DNA sequence: AAACGACGGCCAGTGCCAT
DNA sequence: TGGATGGCACTGGCCGTCGTTT
């Protein structure tokens, strides 16, 4: 096992030159440095470890270092370099698996001062340097400040343009932090048994003797990094065309709304409290005011004529008068994007808000707006125009105007490369961003069809044939309820699992909770299973907490296994708990549940523990599943990539969207995904049968 | 003695009209505005025949205020013959209000 | 030196969009 | 006496920072 880190001239996207690289080997126990002209030897050093069946440790290597060495080795040395996944370890991945709750563990580090504020809860190499006490400095700082003591200025991200010995040493600094970080992680006996020395074993023993989560998170990271590079083919012309239609509609709506509501003045700037004129008491419900410290009617003297009383001085042009308070105001034009302006105009028209926010302001969301009623017919009809407007803005903001709009991320290759943290959420779910491809409006929401159709394999033309690709959309059928069925099989011996199979599980929950409609039941189970209070539950059938408590107690009496399961979870985790000023104060026996692959899954709250358990199982089942699917596809001969047969484009919790060169391959992808899901189910002795459903089509709108 | 107003009659009441007019731009939701109303009651009585007071509610008549550029309230505008002779912003005291009127007439 | 003031970078408060 | 987990777009109050006016 060796430990390494490199330095290049840019982000993966535009990296062209390899600067330096350090390799700490555990056998020899000594470092070795590589400079620009040593890149050839550096790559050889890595291949040797692979020849020995060893391991290579990189911090953030799956996403950067390895693919960067693949790209740099081609354009610089014109050589084929491909580090086999099974030989690579990624501290950033282990870090995210073992310390999935850095946010809390850090509060103590924030207060003490051993960890800078900006690095709060960061898994970055530097952040770990401060946690381990290995940080003697940061390169970008020994450069920026050292740039002053040299004259020249600084350009956002330029400390990496050219190689310099100062870089070659901070490069070493980064290898010792990696090594120290690795040993800190290998010392966690829950993931790495003591009976084995992991800094001294073969890759086959490293994966088989460590907790299974270690292997899964590494395969998931390798595959997801790959998916980010494939990217999602995106139809720019369609989205730009949509932006025009929406902007024109936004303008027409703005015009009509500024005609209904006009302009008006409103307090802006006041700092002190207006005091009652006669009594002097502070009056809080009046806008704040400004009390000028200067100003008058006549400019103070300075001439011997007025230095006693005689020749007139000079009147004051100033508008204020020291002493007299005024309410500063601004003139504002109605802005339909302002919840504040909406609530101001409607209240003026006779609307009396019912629900408020903790900060006092009246709630103005889609729900309440839908129910607002005022006597001014014009004012009333305008509410639907405000609703449309807000929705229009949401779409425009996501597709074109926002900092992170899709139009701002399309690459030259006509694809959106969304990044994904495979292990970003506590439950183990992945998180998506830059942009969040896991949040594109559904085909069921306004303008959702058009938005979805813009993301599709059809927008990628094959590099050989020129023909558009095809899309395969696969989802894991009812994954959450099936996971719940696996966990209660312990108390009901597969009774509920069989209910799923027979079909119509929602009808069964309806009968047990005694709800009037099948839809009330679907909306009940998820609300109930995840913590909903008695009120929200009652509101399903048009009632309150009263109907709520009876709705849940009925459900639990009819579904004993669920009650047993919750009680079981409650007693393993909580010692005692109490309510104080609205918040629940808990005392834990243990703050974590074990996951399907052995990892510790941190629990935030008791009412949400069951959701933690199910979201976690669904997340790990899906992680293993998309891993196994790609493994079976590659094993059947299909090649992964655009220059190949299929390309992973997006993984959104329980679903994947796969680009396929031909319909025939789409069909194989779909069948394979189902074979892999059954494999996963047998692999973990799952007590409920798992399934998937696939759809072929040109884009995301059709494949769902 | 105090004259009300409207975006309409404003023209044919403040602009034309010979003599001096002190116009108050107020708003029902302003503290300073409501406290200087009393002082204006007295002044509207004292200075009769030498100037007439006129109040304008910026909420009911949104058209006129923008024209002069209100930046705070209450705002006292001094209209001579038909022009803006002088303006003062704030809740002046009875004694301060006087000095202002005794320096622009 | 004291602030009037128009300007501007943050950041918390709200809400919406997905699973 | 609780839907949960996340990413993000907007509005608008709350300070530093400059330049400016008595």
């Amino acid at each position: 096992m060796i430990v390494s880190a490199i330095a290049a001239n840019a982000l993966l996207e535009s990296v062209t030159k390899f600067h330096c690289g350090v390799i700490y080997d555990y056998s020899t126990a000594e470092y070795v440095s590589y400079r620009p002209s040593d890149f050839g030897a550096y790559l050889d050093a890595l291949e040797a470890e692979v020849a020995r069946g060893g391991l290579i440790v990189f911090h953030n290597g799956h996403k950067y270092d390895v693919p960067a060495l693949t790209k740099l080795a081609k354009l610089q040395l014109n050589r084929e370099f491909h580090l086999p996944r099974e030989n690579c370890i990624d501290t950033l991945v282990l870090s995210r698996l073992i310390h999935s709750n850095l946010k809390d563990t850090d509060m103590g580090l924030l207060r003490s001062g051993k960890l800078p504020g900006k690095r709060f809860g960061s898994h970055a190499l530097e952040a770990w340097g401060y946690r381990l006490g290995e940080m003697k400095g940061e390169y970008k700082d020994d450069f920026k400040r050292m740039l002053e003591e040299q004259g020249e200025e600084y350009v956002d991200g330029m400390e990496w343009w050219n190689f310099n010995e100062e870089m070659m040493d901070y490069n070493v600094q980064d290898v010792v932090v990696t090594k120290a970080l690795l040993e800190k992680l290998l010392s966690d006996k829950h993931y790495f048994p003591p009976e084995i020395d992991f800094t001294d074993v073969g890759y086959t023993t490293f994966w088989s003797e460590s907790l299974e989560a270690v292997d899964i998170e590494h395969r998931a990271a390798w595959l997801l990094a790959k998916q980010e590079r494939n990217g999602f083919p995106f139809d720019t012309k369609a989205i730009e065309e949509l932006y025009v239609e929406l902007a024109a509609r936004r303008s027409e709506l703005l015009r009509k709304l500024t005609e209904t509501f006009g302009s008006w003045y409103q307090p802006k700037g006041g700092t002190e409290m207006f005091c009652h004129p006669r009594t002097g008491k502070p009056l809080p419900k009046y806008p704040r005011i400004k009390t000028p410290k200067v100003g008058g009617i006549f400019k103070k003297p300075k001439n011997k004529a007025q230095r006693e009383g005689r020749e007139p001085c000079e009147l004051d042009t100033r508008e204020y008068v020291a002493g007299a308070p005024y309410t500063p105001v601004e003139h504002v034009v109605f802005n339909p994007s302002s919840r504040d302006h909406i609530q101001k105009k409607l209240q003026e028209a006779g609307w009396v808000p019912t629900k408020y926010t903790d900060k006092g302001a009246p709630v103005v969301d889609d729900e309440v707006l839908e129910g607002v009623r005022v006597d001014d017919p014009e004012k009333q009809a305008a509410i639907d125009l405000i609703k449309e407007y807000l929705m229009i803005q949401k779409r425009i903001g996501q597709s074109a105007e926002g900092d992170k709009a899709w139009l701002r991320y399309v690459a030259e290759d006509g694809k959106i490369h969304g990044s994904v943290n495979p292990n970003g959420a506590v439950t183990g779910r992945a998180t998506h961003a830059f942009p969040n491809l896991a949040q594109i409006p559904g085909v069921r929401s306004p303008y959702g069809e058009q938005c979805r159709a813009a993301f599709g394999a059809e927008h990628h033309l094959d590099g050989i044939t020129g023909k558009p690709w095809v899309q395969a959309g696969i989802d894991a059928s009812g994954l959450e309820l099936r996971c719940l069925a696996h966990f209660m099989a312990r108390f009901d011996n597969g009774e509920y699992a069989h209910e799923i199979l027979n079909g119509d599980i929602h009808t069964k929950n309806q009968i047990a909770a005694e709800l009037p409609t099948r839809d009330n039941a679907k909306t009940f189970i998820y609300g109930f299973l995840y913590g909903a209070g008695d009120e929200k539950i009652g509101q399903i059938v048009g009632a309150g907490k009263e109907r709520g408590k009876e709705l849940k107690k009925k459900f639990l009496e009819n579904t004993p296994a669920i009650a047993a399961l919750r009680e079981s979870i409650q007693q393993t985790l909580v010692e005692s708990s109490q309510w104080v000023a609205g918040e629940q104060q808990v005392k834990w026996k243990r703050r974590w549940i074990k996951g399907l692959d052995g990892r510790k899954v941190h629990v935030r709250s008791p009412h949400a523990a069951l959701n933690t358990l199910l979201q976690s199982a669904g997340a790990l089942i899906c992680k293993l599943w998309i891993i196994k699917t790609e493994e079976m596809l590659v094993e059947k001969g299909l090649k992964h990539g655009w220059d190949g047969d299929f390309a992973y484009m997006a993984w959104v919790h329980d679903e994947i969207q796969v680009g396929c060169r031909t319909e025939e391959i789409a069909q194989v992808v779909i069948e394979t995904a189902q074979e892999a899901m059954r494999w996963v189910g047998d692999h973990w002795n799952f007590r409920c049968l798992l399934d998937t459903e696939g759809k072929m089509g040109p884009n995301w709108a059709i494949c769902h | 003695k105090i004259i009300h107003l409207t975006d309409d009659s404003f023209d044919t009441d403040v602009l034309k009209a010979d003599g001096a007019i002190l116009v108050d731009f107020w708003a029902e939701w302003c503290g300073p505005c409501k406290m200087i109303a009393p002082i204006l009651d007295e002044i509207a009585d004292e200075y009769q025949g030498k100037l007439t007071v006129a109040k304008l509610n910026i909420d009911q008549n949104p058209g006129t205020a923008p024209k002069y550029g209100i930046r705070g309230i209450p705002t006292l505008l001094l209209f001579k013959n038909g022009e803006v002779a002088a303006t003062k912003v704030g809740a002046l005291s009875k004694g301060q209000l006087k000095e202002f009127l005794d320096a622009n007439l």
